[PDB]
RNA sequence: AAGGUAAGUAU
RNA sequence: AGCUUUGCGCAGUGGCAGUAUCGUAGCCAAUGAGGUCUAUCCGAGGCGCGAUUUGCUAAUUGAAAACUUCCCAAUAGCCGUGACGACUAGUCGGCACUGGCAAUUUUUGACAGUCUCGAGACUG
């Protein structure tokens, strides 16, 4: 039983776009 | 579940949550002061007086 | 212990007031788990000053208290204070407030201290503690003969427990071989392994012998696990 | 955030605004919709999950 | 990294403004500031791309007499908005950083 | 009627 | 020449350093500051005002505790099979792989631990 890295989105500081990437 | 793997406590996970959000995490002093921590914590899991009692050994 | 750091001796005349004066300013701090002791020697007057009260000297002794962990290394510094003194505990445990990393435990199990008064090496010490600096103490060199380091502390409090109760029968308890066996490593004497625990085991005849003519149960009667506690202090 | 308030409760908004700063209704979502998704990853296996995602 | 810095150098006595208008500061501020005859420096860290500053900015003099006069000749009050505060700069290069890990020891 | 405009930042 | 008395500044230790202390560009002085003592009197300032250097470093909170680049798409052998050439249905040398390559002689490991004076012994 293992747990990879969770990632995370960064919406705050990002202007590559308006919607939060995925 | 982080770098090494260990069980972070909720503090650091939202520290985590809140660096991944804005996209950028601490300061160099904070990194610096943070593997410091670090050091001390795995040193002192690892385990001074045994040289203490060989000094003292001699009058 | 804190009484030990307000330990005064008495003086004693027939007619002449006794000259209750301050010993030393060492608490007979003691860490079998750390393999040494501390040694928190101050100034008798320093201790105890004129018309100070037991309750100032407990405030005095806590803020020395907190200055030894001060010195030490956090990581060096105890984990748990364990201290059966539970009306000094509180002001420990404000002290304590300090170093918020580190906690403070009661200690249901009381270590018998006065084997260092009751000691004359550890009792020369405590005249020696006189100085206002702080002294090293180091380790009973019987702690260092013993093999397990967990049992070390047991064979030492057995012998400490037993000096309590009667120190002039525990030296003659305790074995002459053990007895002169002192290193300059240590400020008590060495163990020879099992000899010593049947030098011990009249040692704890004598606390069975105390337990025998004072309790009910006979010095037989006096269950090891129970004088094992009762070495260590665990009952109240 | 998502807490509606019915007047100016001038006490009440300060209150809230200091529990809740640093957009932390972005941040618990942000943390439950992670730790679903996680769950989900974990026991894929018999829920036959063949892509778990979530949009933008 | 930072081979601006080492001709900046020769000013011994630089002192670090911080709390500085991404706006606000600007060379003129700088030069309004520059109360000493002594050479100043305007230098201010800012994004490569947008250029605006992260209100940090140091100021190099060559007088350590000016240096104290200004520590508290201008802590508090500055032209522009955002008012101004004045550290003792505790730069470091990668040299010192080195010789600082080497006697961590003791 | 109201006594319920967050400010800040350049466009 | 040694020694001693004493003070200043400087050097060192110790000590106190919120009934602890200086600052004053204010204000009253050994011709006399200022007494409730001692008013042929003591003899020091009186009592206001202004307040309690600089440097090292840790620790805490916070998302961030301020020292001069991000991110994105990718990156920097064998066994047989089909043709080609050569030597007497077979063999050889080069080409690509439409299938395989964890079951005793080679590549999916009979390996690991302990002891003695480069060598040997014991166990799983």
């Amino acid at each position: 039983n293992v747990s990879q890295k969770r990632k995370y989105r960064q919406y705050m500081n990002r202007k590559g776009g308006f919607n939060r990437p995925l | 579940v982080d770098e090494t793997g260990r069980k972070l406590t909720p503090k650091e996970a939202f520290r985590q949550l809140s660096h991944r959000f804005h996209g950028k995490g601490s300061g160099k002093m904070k990194t610096e002061r943070r593997m410091k921590k670090l050091d001390e914590e795995a040193l002192l899991k690892k385990m001074l007086g045994t040289v203490a009692l060989l000094q003292e050994k001699q009058k | 212990d804190d009484t030990n750091v307000y330990r005064v001796t008495i003086h004693k005349t027939f007619e002449g007031n006794l000259t209750t004066k301050p010993i030393n300013g060492a608490i007979f701090i003691f860490n079998p788990r750390t393999g040494q002791l501390f040694l928190k020697i101050i100034h008798t007057s320093v201790w105890a000053g004129q018309k100070r009260l037991g309750q100032l000297a407990k405030w005095k002794t806590a803020e020395e208290v907190a200055a030894l962990i001060r010195s030490l290394p956090v990581e060096e510094q105890p984990k748990q204070i364990i201290v059966t003194r539970k009306g000094m505990l509180d002001p420990l445990e404000v002290h304590l407030l300090d170093f918020p990393n580190i906690v403070i435990k009661g200690s249901e199990l009381q270590l018998p201290f006065q084997a260092c008064l009751k000691v004359e090496k550890f009792g020369d010490l405590i005249l020696k503690a006189t100085e206002p600096q702080m002294v090293l103490f180091n380790l009973y060199d019987d702690w260092l003969k013993t093999i397990s380091s967990y049992t070390a502390f047991s064979r030492l409090i057995l012998i400490l427990r037993a000096l309590h109760v009667n120190n002039d029968r525990a030296k003659v308890i305790l074995k002459p071989d053990k007895t002169t066996i002192t290193e300059p490593h240590h400020i008590w004497p060495t163990l020879t392994d099992e000899e010593w625990i049947k030098v011990e085991v009249q040692l704890k005849d004598l606390i069975l012998a105390d337990y025998g003519k004072k309790n009910n149960v006979n010095v037989a009667s006096l269950t090891q696990s129970e004088i094992r506690d009762i070495i260590l202090g665990m009952e109240i | 955030t998502g807490i509606f308030m019915h007047g100016k409760i001038p006490t009440l908004k300060i209150s809230l605004i200091q529990i809740f700063r640093a957009h932390l209704w972005q941040k618990i979502h942000e943390s439950i919709v992670m730790d679903l998704c996680q769950v989900f990853d974990q026991e894929l296996d018999a829920l036959e999950i063949e892509t778990v995602q979530k949009e933008t | 990294e930072d081979p601006s810095l080492l001709e900046w150098d020769a000013d011994d006595f630089r002192i670090f403004c911080g709390d500085l208008g991404n706006e606000v500061n600007d060379d003129i501020l700088a030069r309004a500031f520059s109360r000493f005859p002594s050479f100043l420096k305007a230098k201010v860290i800012r994004d490569k791309r947008t250029g605006k500053t992260k209100g940090y900015g140091f100021v190099s003099f060559k007088d350590p007499s000016d240096y104290v006069r200004a520590m508290r000749e201008m802590n508090g009050k500055y032209v522009g908005s955002r008012p101004i505060k004045l550290r003792k700069s505790m730069w470091k290069d990668r040299n010192l950083d080195v010789v600082r890990k080497k006697q961590k020891e003791k």
